[PDB]
């Protein structure tokens, strides 16, 4: 389930509620197609966001998501390093 | 050892610009037993950064286009000075190290054309050689 | 180069147009301007007409406007405007100093006819005799001088747009610049000498609007209030706005010089119509502010409304008479135009619709402030 994130996160507050919800998400595992969906939307929110701590949490769970067992990470890695350059 | 202070902006810029054996030019406001070695610009509020802008004039007899003259001077300096700055400037001017070149308005004499070169004490050792190199002048 | 000659630039422009980028702002056009067209101009063997040089200048202006105000799409000192061009990456379609590229394009245009900061006095001297010259034989160099003055005016307009609305060009992942907004005749209620007579209540509507040509009828005769007056921005409210006020004053002076010529105004209007220069927030806002200051309030308001509607159709969020992340500049501009035109009832209605959006030497003055709610609440209070 990723459309739920697609609704709630953009319709949340910036400082802490997004951070607390993001922390809540980190305690459940994800399936590989849903992994692709979540890395895409998290990259989108990383684009829009400007706070440092929220982006730190975004990146740290992006790392926790890439740790998942079966999927190919290179395709999302391309865009990941693409935004790493301007950070 | 004398403990003194630094402005973190100057220190951060020095580390950032140096890590990619140059000097660190700074200014210290040695107040009553409390010192503060900051950059010059930081002294503006405590007035006392009232700037002392220098300018050395260069006698060139050419009357060519500003952009062409600037590009030729830049190419000539990049040929002479060994890889100081290789860059296309936005305004069609010249600057090596932290000097400033301006094709200012000439004097009241119609038969005199002069180029002006501003710099700081940091870059005067290269600015003097730059002006001596352009003392021969562009091909008239 | 004799194998193709002018074929390479035309093919590159056609390729740029075919990528949903009909106006010359695509990465193909950027590469052509940086490499192909500059090499053709530099090459003595290739000798293009004046129209080709003008088209190259227009392409450079479109690229600069895109790099200075268009959004980046993701799916002593020097400064250059870089953004994601269409069809190639930002650093993979690199152009060294696009402002210098446009200046060199103007210089190449002058070189075709043979005959600025450091040359600011020289540029002013050239501009002095740039609208009273003789015929073509003596106008061979005068056309080059007029093109150079227009290029300097474009650079000043780009700087004003950089200090007016360059925040919508770059994202938040790196340090950037903030936008800003102008204001109407409401700053004459702060100083000791400046007493409350800048707009009054009914006096502004009587003495400002006059029910002029409300349409965007640019390239025409404006008012002459700038002859012995200007937007004298007080340092008591813009003490740290040296770059913003300097860019605004330079843009006002250039706009005062711009209306003097007919070819320059026609070229600017043609560029705005064809390449959609009003679809960029910064350049459109700066041009509208300059036109309003020069005494073209109706056409300036029309251009501002067209830019606001274009932004509303764009992916940027919009609100009904209220400020947003990007609509704050639009709301401030609309409120300032309403105050300048003296529509007292409309200004009160806008304030009522914007109260939630609000933030809790003679004649009128001016100031420099951000495009956020700060420019709306205090100016509205001064008008009230």
């Amino acid at each position: 389930k990723s459309a739920a994130l697609h609704i709630d996160l953009c319709k949340a507050t910036s400082p802490a509620d997004a951070l607390q919800y993001l922390l809540q998400f980190a305690r459940k595992p994800v399936e590989a197609e849903s992994v692709e969906g979540v890395v895409r939307i998290l990259l989108e929110h990383y684009y829009k966001e400007n706070d440092p701590s929220v982006r730190l949490k975004i990146a740290s769970l992006l790392g926790l998501l890439s740790k998942t067992a079966g999927f190919s990470p290179d395709c999302i890695m391309d865009d990941a390093i693409n935004i790493l350059q301007n950070e | 050892s004398i403990p003194v202070g630094i402005s973190l902006g100057l220190l951060k810029r020095e580390m950032a610009q140096g890590l990619l054996p140059r000097l660190l030019h700074g200014t210290l406001i040695m107040k009553d037993s409390n010192f503060r070695l900051v950059s010059s610009e930081q002294a503006l509020k405590e007035l006392a950064e009232h700037q002392l802008r220098f300018t050395c004039r260069v006698h060139l007899h050419d009357t060519r286009k500003e952009q062409e003259t600037a590009l030729r001077v830049y190419s000539h300096l990049k040929s002479v000075l060994k890889d100081h700055c290789v860059q296309h400037l936005p305004d069609g001017s010249v600057t090596v190290e932290s000097v400033l070149l301006q094709a200012a308005a000439p004097s009241e004499d119609p038969g005199t054309k002069v180029l002006l070169v501003s710099w700081t004490y940091q870059d005067e050792e290269l600015g003097s050689f730059l002006t001596s190199l352009l003392k021969k002048g562009l091909p008239q | 180069v004799v194998q193709h000659g002018v074929g390479l630039g035309e093919a590159l422009l056609e390729a740029e147009t075919i990528e949903e980028q009909e106006s010359p702002v695509n990465c193909f056009r950027k590469l052509f301007v940086c490499d192909v067209l500059p090499l053709i101009i530099n090459n003595h063997d290739v000798r293009l007409p004046a129209n080709l040089l003008y088209k190259y200048l227009n392409k450079a202006a479109e690229f600069y406007i895109n790099y200075v105000t268009r959004s980046t799409q993701i799916e002593s000192k020097r400064s250059s405007q870089k953004y994601i061009i269409e069809g190639l990456t930002e650093k993979s379609s690199q152009i060294v100093d696009p402002w210098e590229r446009l200046f060199k394009i103007l210089n190449v245009v002058g070189m075709r006819c043979e005959w600025y900061g450091d040359i600011l006095h020289r540029m002013k001297d050239l501009c002095r005799y740039m609208n009273n010259f003789d015929s073509e034989a003596h106008a061979k160099y005068k056309n080059q001088v007029v093109y150079s003055t227009m290029l300097v005016f474009f650079k000043n307009a780009f700087q004003y747009v950089n200090s007016i609305q360059p925040s919508l060009f770059q994202g938040p992942n790196a340090p950037s610049q903030v936008p800003l907004v102008l204001l109407e005749d409401v700053s004459n209620v702060y100083g000791d000498v400046e007493i409350d007579r800048n707009k009054h209540i009914h006096k502004k509507r009587k003495l400002a609007e006059g029910r002029e040509k409300t349409m965007s009828s640019d390239d025409e005769d404006c008012s002459a209030k700038g002859r012995n007056r200007h937007i004298v921005v007080n340092k008591a409210e813009l003490a740290n706005s040296t770059e913003v006020l300097e860019s605004f004053k330079l843009a006002r002076e250039s706009w005062e010089l711009l209306y003097s010529l007919e070819f320059l105004d026609k070229e600017f209007t043609r560029i705005c119509l064809a390449w959609k220069t009003d679809t960029w927030l910064w350049l459109r806002i700066f041009l509208t502010d300059m036109i309003i200051y020069q005494g073209q309030y109706k056409k300036a308001i029309a251009s501002l409304h067209h830019l606001a509607a274009l932004q509303g159709s764009i992916s940027q969020p919009q609100i009904t008479g209220q400020g947003t992340l990007e609509h704050q500049r639009a709301l401030i501009q609309l409120a300032t135009c309403h105050f300048a035109l003296g529509e007292y009832r409309m200004t009160c209605e806008k304030v009522l619709d914007l109260m939630c959006y609000m933030v809790l030497r003679k004649g009128s003055d001016l100031k420099l402030l951000p495009c956020t709610s700060k420019a709306i609440m205090p100016y509205c209070l001064h008008l009230m």
